[PDB]
């Protein structure tokens, strides 16, 4: 957790494109997020769904989510990610050629061979709700995107 | 020991960096890599001096430790046959023909494969790459200065 | 005695590429690691959903790249009327000159 | 009120740079076609020489 | 009961574009004067004020039954989407009139307007050409590409 300024944690950019998302985000414009909104939002977003489980989360955090709140909970769970600039450069260093794929197999036996040992159940659950050529062939270039979830 | 906690604590470090080992230990092939990467520019020979003449089968059916491999490298500082870059960049003038300070590409990598201990066609095209040029040749001189900084 | 130095220089060079790159590994798994339970993170994906809507780089981003970028092919387009200019005097001197 | 707006006011003129590069670009996009034409019948004039 | 109910639930994308929504909301920003998503009357007012030389009174209360309560970003683009359902991009209609015009241009004429409106075989009356010859710019006939007119309809050629 470490319990610091919510400020310092997110970027400008970042902290900035938090706080235009937390003020659109509001059928009812007020410093407090409940469940109704959250419930109009998905209803006018996926065309009506209904999915009630998702109210069993509050519990988790005191009361209602706040603004405040609303950030520390971002910053809890997005922390260790980096940008894409920063990402795409880290993933040029193997390769070498910089032909935007690697192997599939390449790529779990790097995740497997070197600091943080990713059991193969972790590999694999990276491609259960993404596409993938028949050729192999990762497209890092193009999975960049997908990874923030910025489809569907 | 005869060696300082300071450094000591940077080569421990260094060597930790492997990892691919099942735990803190290390293959006999890959201890001249540790061996080399740390410091120092010891031969095959020394190396298998060191490492109490190995067999050709123990070379990747045994495991060694970090206590022993610190008296190893302490053995190669202190007790060692190379030599200063005065005597490499004389040694090269043999093959210079025309003698202004170039040998041929070709040459250099044929002596470092046939001559001395042999190197495989992977290591010697590394060591050779970048020094291109027009007409083909490699300054000695430069090849050097650029091996002792390495 | 020179070999040495040559293997040794393969071995430290060799050596470097896997410091950064074990480090640069580090910053995979770990941008990996956390995705995987944020992945499942019902507030995440009803989220992304929104900054399409926001775009934060606005005018700041987009006038910057369009002024340096017009700039850029100003001259690029300018440039090439003036290689076509010295082509059509090359080509109707030759034409000339056939 | 589309007319005004102090803030969109930048983004219509925000566009003419695009809409600039593009007016631009297409001038290089056939300034490369007549180069290249101008290469071939240079290269064709310069062959029959 | 600040907090309206779901009313009707429209999606915000059935087939609007990006840029149309961020039109959308810079324009919202500059009426909203609480600078919080709830314009109100005090705002449409203001607006009209300074742009239309003031309303006649009945705007802001028409205005106002036309929407469910304090109108703010989300309603006020739900309400523009409904009302827009059905209209297709202006693109669709560009290539439509230039693979219509026998030119090869995309051109319409009055006289050739006039006769693809009614003898084509539609409900158009007279009073419905009129109010499009009046809503036409300055010039009654389109003697150009189909672009002037969408570019004076949507204020934005893209
Ligand atoms: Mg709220
Ligand atoms: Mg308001």
């Amino acid at each position: 957790r470490a319990t610091s300024n919510v400020f310092a944690m997110f970027d400008q950019s970042q902290i900035q494109e938090f706080k235009e998302a937390f003020n659109m985000i509001d059928q009812n414009r007020d410093g407090f997020i409940d469940k109704e909104d959250l419930h109009d939002m998905l209803a006018s977003l996926g065309k009506n769904p209904t999915d009630e489980y998702l109210d069993a989360m509050m519990n988790e955090a005191p009361g209602p989510i706040n603004f405040t709140m609303f950030l520390t909970m971002f910053g809890e769970k997005l922390n260790g990610t980096d940008p894409e600039d920063v990402i795409r450069n880290a993933f040029a260093c193997f390769d070498e050629e910089a032909t935007g794929t690697i192997q599939e197999d390449y790529l779990r036996e790097l995740l497997t061979t070197m600091g943080d040992r990713f059991t193969d159940e972790e590999v694999d659950e990276l491609y259960r709700e993404a596409p993938i050529d028949k050729k192999g062939n990762f497209n890092y270039i193009e999975f960049t995107r997908i990874l923030k979830h910025g489809a569907k | 020991c005869d060696f300082s906690e300071e450094q000591t604590a940077e080569f421990k470090e260094a060597f930790q960096l492997f990892d691919r080992t099942g735990d803190g230990k290390i293959l006999y092939s890959q201890c001249g890599d540790v061996m080399r990467a740390l410091g120092q520019n010891p031969t095959n020979a020394e190396v298998m001096k060191v490492l109490g003449n190995p067999k050709s089968d123990e070379m990747n059916l045994k495991t060694l430790k970090f206590e022993q491999f610190l008296p190893m490298m302490q053995t190669i500082a202190k007790n060692k046959d190379q030599g200063c870059f005065e005597d490499y960049v004389e040694g090269l003038r043999v093959f210079d023909k025309e003698g202004n300070g170039t040998v041929m590409g070709a040459e250099i990598r044929h002596v470092l494969v046939t001559l001395g201990e042999k190197m495989t066609e992977e290591e010697v095209e590394q060591l050779v790459a970048g020094h291109e040029d027009s007409n083909g040749c490699i300054n000695y001189e430069e090849l050097v200065r650029m091996v002792l900084s390495g | 005695g020179f070999q040495a130095c040559c293997r040794g220089y393969l071995a430290r060079k060799a050596f470097a590429k896997r410091q950064q790159q074990l480090t640069a590994m580090k910053v995979l798994q770990r941008n990996c690691a956390a995705y995987l339970k944020l992945r499942n993170w019902q507030w995440w994906r009803l989220f992304t959903k929104v900054k399409p809507l926001l775009q934060v780089s606005r005018q700041e981003e987009e006038m910057m790249a369009k002024e340096e970028e017009l700039v850029k092919v100003r001259e690029k387009q300018l440039a090439a009327e003036n290689r076509l200019t010295e082509m059509e005097t090359l080509q109707s001197q030759l034409m000339a000159e056939k």
